[PDB]
């Protein structure tokens, strides 16, 4: 369960502050 | 002596070393320091089980696990789980002793050492308030804050109502002032001044008083950005002087009270709110307890003049000439000066450690730049090539990690590549070569690559004092495009989406359009690119302005051929989603009309979510408070029970798997649900 294929690894088309806990 | 009234001293006290040492050891009232110590200890006691992760220790440091960790020094490793529980217990006992004032120095050290060990164990949890907590503990270790309102003075009369040297207050005031002033000079960035950092925050319901006289854009530009910058730049000066102390106190109280509700920053706001009555006179608790009704004045300790103390030097015109300052006084003055200078210098030391400089300077956590930069991630792809067979495989982004901060830094990426290199052979993979492909946008800019995708990270070169070469530069001469980008995004449909991409010459992007992503097109905004359809094998060159429609369920490539970076955009529609929505709406309307004269199940569960949200809105706040209290109680109880189990294991020994399973089951009962 640690390997993608090449039709889920290439799908480009499918907010983060570091102070928050 | 107007200067002697504004500053509390005269210009002649700084003309000699002996005079400066005599001034910095002037006797002072210890009441404010004791109150601050009590509040800080209480807040650390409350914070240890929640943010430091005492309740998730068994999940984080589970025995026999494959995890990539990110320590500051690779020679630092965590202990087994039982010893981690013991470390956290010692930290808790130290914080409790600090709060109570009992065995002040020992408790201070017992909190200071494990806290910093845990801080240095992981770089991915560093923030500004954790760094501040470490600094405050380090300062309070050398201070004598147990001279008032404490158990130590209750059981020992030599340290009860004694004086303190002046530099105890000077160090703390200097620390607070440094934090405030260096947070405001960091927010004199073009992103903050122009209003690009916190653009959606004005939509909150707390800002509705301000909308009675301003537009939403003006509210965002003035109240959120300029107001915050001005408060940061002027708070120290407002608090220091006695003419404007009251107005400054009110302003900072409002600022911190609003920030505690807008964000999730643990105990930062409460720590800051209780560090502001330390710019007042050191005798304020005495006056406050004097102003209370005389009925409640006979149970507190009797008020009397503080007794003399050894630590502070005494200079009187009549009471002898004075004593020679010993080693303690000079050491205190030197500590004050050196610590304040180092705390001034450290946020601006990024030109020495160049190996930690990505798009943003340094690591995150010690430069007082909060909420200035926001990051959005579009795609992450990790591919390894086997060194024995040559086959190419793909991994999930973040397989053996527990955070996502490795995507923004090169040292963390090097650590991750090394850990993967050592872990993959366990999964029948020979020595691999690992390549990373990550797309990031900062502050609503174009998406672009942060690292080179053609470089094998495991064998790459990284040094703490040398600028990294496989880090791509940020395309700074594309920011004025943000107005056009926002206009294009706004002038769209409720079912379409857009993605803005900027690419470097000599590189290509390979994309696979999903089956459900019908009606997908690409349009070029600058430069020149050529699009190749993999199946039909047909290159096609695009010019500035035109658009091309792409097939679905197929691969395609975009090659950048211009000598300068080129930007384009993706427009796509979820045809399956729109068809589902339209058929759901049609069927719901038909059913309603028929009655009154899994698709429906999804509609009904979304309706149930809406009903729950609106009913919790209608429910009074007392139920929310009760639920909040129940959750907090559950967290505290679980932390205590797991700590007890681990201590029993350490002291006696592991009894049996059945009893251990029974105890673990007992510790997760959710007391009152
Ligand atoms: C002039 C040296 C700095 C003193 C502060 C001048 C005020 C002008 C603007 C500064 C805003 C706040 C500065 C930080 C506050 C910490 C210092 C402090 O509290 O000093 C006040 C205090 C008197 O307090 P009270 O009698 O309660 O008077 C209160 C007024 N109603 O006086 C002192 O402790 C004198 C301290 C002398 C300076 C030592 C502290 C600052 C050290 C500078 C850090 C840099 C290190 C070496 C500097 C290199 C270049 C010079
Ligand atoms: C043997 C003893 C047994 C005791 C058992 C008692 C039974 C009752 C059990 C009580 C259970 C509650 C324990 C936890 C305390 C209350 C809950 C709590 O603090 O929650 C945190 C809550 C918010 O947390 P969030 O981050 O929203 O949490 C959600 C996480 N996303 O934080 C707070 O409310 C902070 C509370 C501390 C306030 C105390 C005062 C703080 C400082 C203000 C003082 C101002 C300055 C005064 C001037 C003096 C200056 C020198
Ligand atoms: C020292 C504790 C400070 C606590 C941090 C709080 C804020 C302090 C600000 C400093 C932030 C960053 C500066 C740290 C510099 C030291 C880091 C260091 O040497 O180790 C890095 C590196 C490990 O790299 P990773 O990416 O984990 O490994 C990659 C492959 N897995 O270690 C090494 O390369 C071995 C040691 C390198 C040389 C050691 C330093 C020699 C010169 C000493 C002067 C520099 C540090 C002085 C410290 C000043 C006080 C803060
Ligand atoms: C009848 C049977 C089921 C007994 C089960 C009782 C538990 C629900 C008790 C036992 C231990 C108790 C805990 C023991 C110690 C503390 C520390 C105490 O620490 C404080 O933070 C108080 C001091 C402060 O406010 O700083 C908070 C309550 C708590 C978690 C207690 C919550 C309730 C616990 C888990
Ligand atoms: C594919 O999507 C595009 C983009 O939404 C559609 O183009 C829109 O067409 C409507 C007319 O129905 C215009 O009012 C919009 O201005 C157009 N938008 C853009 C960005 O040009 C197009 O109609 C869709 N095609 C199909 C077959 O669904
Ligand atoms: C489509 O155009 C590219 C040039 O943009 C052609 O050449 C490739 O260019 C990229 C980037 O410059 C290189 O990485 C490739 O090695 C080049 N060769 C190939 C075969 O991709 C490309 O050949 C063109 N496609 C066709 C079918 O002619
Ligand atoms: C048992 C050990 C590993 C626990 C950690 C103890 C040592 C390493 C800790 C305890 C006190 C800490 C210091 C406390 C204060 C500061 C000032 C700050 O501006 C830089 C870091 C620095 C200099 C810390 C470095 C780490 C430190 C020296
Ligand atoms: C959204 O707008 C802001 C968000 C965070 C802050 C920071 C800040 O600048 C600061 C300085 C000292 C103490 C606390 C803080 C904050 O909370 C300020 C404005
Ligand atoms: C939206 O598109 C994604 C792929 O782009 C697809 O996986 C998803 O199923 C679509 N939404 C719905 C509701 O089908």
């Amino acid at each position: 369960a640690n390997f993608l294929s090449k039709q889920q690894a290439s799908q480009v088309l499918v907010n983060s502050l570091l102070e928050e806990t | 002596s107007r200067i002697g009234k504004l500053l509390g001293f005269e210009w002649t006290d700084l003309s000699s070393w002996r005079r400066l040492v005599t001034l910095l050891n002037r006797p002072t009232d210890p009441a404010s320091l004791a109150v601050f110590r009590f509040l800080f200890g209480f807040l650390m006691v409350l914070d240890i089980p929640q943010e430091r992760g005492l309740s998730s220790l068994d999940r984080k440091y589970l025995d026999g696990l494959d995890v990539c960790r990110f320590p500051l020094l690779d020679a630092l490793r965590p202990l087994p789980l039982d010893w981690m529980y013991l470390v956290y217990t010692i930290m808790f006992l130290g914080a409790l002793g600090m709060m109570l004032g009992l065995c002040y120095r020992i408790s201070c050290v017992l909190f200071l050492l494990p806290y910093w060990y845990v801080f240095l164990l992981d770089k991915t949890s560093w923030n500004n308030h954790s760094y501040l907590y470490g600094l405050l503990a380090f300062q309070l270790t050398f201070m004598d804050a147990n001279h008032y309102w404490s158990v130590d003075g209750l059981l020992n009369a030599h340290r009860r109502n004694a004086h303190v040297p002046l530099w105890n207050y000077a160090v703390l005031r200097g620390q607070i002032f440094i934090v405030y002033f260096i947070a405001g000079v960091k927010k004199l960035d073009a992103d903050w001044v122009e209003g690009y950092s916190m653009e959606y925050l004005s939509r909150h319901w707390l800002f509705s008083p301000f909308k009675l006289l301003l537009s939403e854009e003006l509210t965002s530009l003035l109240v959120v950005h300029w107001g915050g910058l001005l408060l940061d730049l002027s708070a120290g000066f407002l608090l220091f002087f006695d003419v404007s102390r009251s107005i400054g106190l009110f302003f900072v109280s409002y600022f911190h009270c609003m920030n505690s509700q807008l964000f999730s920053i643990g105990m930062f706001s409460y720590v800051m709110l209780a560090s502001s009555p330390l710019f007042c006179s050191p005798e304020w608790p005495r006056k406050l307890v004097s102003y209370c009704p005389r009925r409640l004045q006979q149970l507190l300790p009797l008020k009397a003049a503080p007794q003399p103390s050894v630590s502070c030097v005494y200079k009187r015109s009549r009471g002898k000439s004075g004593q020679k300052p010993g080693l303690r006084h000079q050491l205190g003055a030197a500590f004050t000066l050196l610590y304040l200078l180092e705390q001034l210098f450290l946020p601006y030391s990024h030109f020495l450690t160049q190996g930690y400089n990505n798009w943003t300077n340094g690591l995150y956590g010690y430069s007082w730049d909060m909420m200035v930069h926001s990051r959005s991630h579009q795609h992450v792809k990790i591919t390894y090539r086997d060194g024995r067979t040559g086959e190419l495989g793909y991994l999930n982004p973040g397989v053996f990690t527990q955070s996502r901060r490795w995507k923004d830094h090169a040292d963390m990426l090097k650590q991750y590549a090394t850990c993967l290199s050592r872990l993959l052979p366990k999964y029948n993979v020979t020595e691999p070569q690992i390549y990373f492909d990550i797309w990031v946008s900062i502050n609503d800019r174009f998406q672009q690559r942060i690292f080179d995708p053609r470089v094998d990270i495991v064998q790459a070169a990284w040094s703490p004092f040398q600028r990294t070469s496989w880090v791509q530069p940020l395309l700074m001469d594309l920011s004025p495009w943000r107005a056009k980008l926002q206009e294009i995004k706004s002038s769209l449909d409720n079912h379409t989406e857009v993605v803005f991409i900027a690419d470097f010459p000599g590189l290509h992007l390979e994309n696979f359009v999903s089956e459900d992503l019908g009606n997908t097109s690409i349009q070029l905004l600058q430069g020149e690119v050529t699009v190749e359809l993999v199946a039909e094998q047909k290159n096609q060159t695009l010019r500035e302005g035109e658009k091309m429609q792409l097939p679905a369920g197929e691969y395609h490539k975009v090659y950048t051929t211009s000598p300068s970076p080129s930007c384009y955009m993706y427009v796509y529609v979820n045809t399956t989603e729109l068809a589902l929505e339209q058929d759901l709406a049609y069927l719901q309307e038909l059913k309603e009309k028929v009655e009154n004269g899994p698709l429906v199940q999804t509609f009904l569960r979304r309706q149930q979510r809406l009903q729950e949200i609106e009913r919790r809105r209608n429910t009074p706040f007392h139920e929310r408070f009760f639920r909040f209290l129940l959750r907090k109680l559950y967290v505290f109880r679980r932390s205590f029970l797991m700590t007890c189990i681990s201590l029993r294991n350490l002291i006696l020994g592991r009894p049996s798997l059945e009893q251990l399973a029974q105890e673990v089951t007992y510790a997760n009962l959710r007391p009152f649900e």
